[PDB]
């Protein structure tokens, strides 16, 4: 079994920027190699088979160079759709083998994000639990950092988070934060803050709501 | 269109057995070789087993051989993936593609079928409104949203108004909670000024549980 190496294993770079991602071949596989695009949510889709050749209807900025043991995907100029998971995959000799993959995101200029807080519904309350949901909308870098409060008091151990992948059209992200607590431990306490840091802000800003309005 | 469709993905057992179809269109099976990749969740792609035309030569991975069995009905048109023995490392979404030339590339796929290899037991979702209001609005937006809390196994798809609204939208990524159950929100930006006007409804659809809701978000002040 031949390993394919894929270097680097993540990326960032801008539009209209030169993209140069590297597979290695651990013996010499000719011209069997394949280069696959991985957009999230979606299916692999061929773009340069043969080594070098490409699948028709795929964009000539994408361009495929190597033989025995050292290939290279090269995007000429990258554009906001460009965000995706790059695969090779030696075709030569069974097992066939895949690249670990190389995870391409477009810089862009900063972003902060929009933050938005929403206390838990009453259908919920019911059920015994509460769920605080802070959102964090449209940023760039993908770096931040939500702070829950409870009464000013720092919460740790007791919420979730979750990023969208980057928006192909904005290269933009979106986060939600989740605060679950007890019915119980959410009827002791009056505010509740979301105070987020980002790049894109001068200080940190909070968002908060009193349990009652 | 040229076309692949997988079914019959889902939630299994350990130790347990599944078979996965792949309903072939557009052009002619019996022409070209077969293949099944499989993904394991925020992980990369897995090459499973590859079948000739005829049923000529199947392969298979190493870590799959003894268990799996590929197989293709041409007079049907549709591929065969029986899956024997499921472990909790098979957990993946699995891909039926088509071959090409003598280059062994993939040169289309299809959308994937998730299969789950977990003793856990099923359970649909609860659907809250995330409503909008002034804490909700800065500068003529407001967001708004749905919660759909304590699920399993994935996956949730969720619209809203059946199709109508897809601007603005961020269903966001599942996170499996300590409860073992998943939990994921989807959020919509709209104007402010629609409020009082249009209507909000978040459709969630759970199949492997069988469940459909459709939940009103109204807003807050």
């Amino acid at each position: 079994d031949i390993q394919m190496t894929q270097s680097p294993s993540s990326l960032s770079a801008s539009v209209g920027d030169r993209v140069t991602i590297t597979c290695r071949a651990s013996q010499s596989i000719s011209s069997y190699l394949n280069w696959y695009q991985q957009k999230p949510g979606k299916a692999p889709k061929l773009l340069i088979y043969a080594a070098s050749s490409l699948q028709s209807g795929v964009p000539s900025r994408f361009s495929g160079s190597g033989s025995g043991t050292d290939f290279t995907l090269t995007i000429s100029s990258l554009q906001p759709e460009d965000f995706a998971t790059y695969y090779c995959q030696q075709s030569y000799s069974t097992p066939l083998t895949f690249g670990q993959g190389t995870k391409v995101e477009i810089k862009r200029t900063v972003a902060a994000p929009s933050v938005f807080i929403f206390p838990p519904s009453d259908e919920q309350l019911k059920s015994g639990t509460a769920s605080v949901v802070c959102l964090l909308n449209n940023f760039y870098p993908r770096e931040a950092k939500v702070q829950w409060k409870v009464d000013n008091a720092l919460q740790s151990g007791n919420s979730q988070e979750s990023v969208t992948e980057q928006d192909s059209k904005d290269s933009t992200y979106s986060l939600s934060s989740t605060l679950t607590l007890s019915k119980a431990d959410y009827e002791k306490h009056k505010v509740y803050a979301c105070e987020v840091t980002h790049q894109g802000l001068s200080s940190p800003v909070t968002k908060s709501f009193n349990r009652g309005e | 269109e040229v076309q692949l469709l997988e079914s019959g993905g889902g939630l299994v057992q350990p130790g347990g057995s599944l078979r996965l179809s792949c309903a072939a269109s557009g052009f002619t099976f019996s022409s070209y070789a077969m293949s099944w990749v499989r993904q394991a969740p925020g992980k990369g792609l897995e090459w499973v087993s590859a079948i000739s035309g005829s049923g000529g030569s199947t392969y298979y991975a190493d870590s799959v051989k003894g268990r799996f069995t590929i197989s293709r009905d041409n007079s049907k048109n549709t591929l065969y993936l029986q899956m024997n023995s499921l472990r909790a490392e098979d957990t993946a979404v699995y891909y039926c593609a088509k071959y090409d030339g003598i280059y062994g590339e993939l040169d289309f796929w299809g959308q994937g079928t998730l299969v789950t290899v977990s003793s856990a037991s099923t359970k649909g979702p609860s659907v809250f409104p995330l409503a909008p209001s002034s804490k909700s609005t800065s500068g003529g937006t407001a967001a708004l949203g749905c919660l759909v809390k304590d699920y399993f196994p994935e996956p949730v798809t969720v619209s809203w108004n059946s199709g109508a609204l897809t601007s603005g939208v961020h269903t966001f990524p599942a996170v499996l909670q300590s409860s073992g159950l998943y939990s994921l929100s989807s959020v919509v930006t709209v104007p402010s000024s629609s409020l009082g006007t249009q209507t909000y409804i978040c459709n969630v659809n759970h199949k492997p549980s069988n469940t459909k809701v459709d939940k009103k978000v109204e807003p807050k002040s």
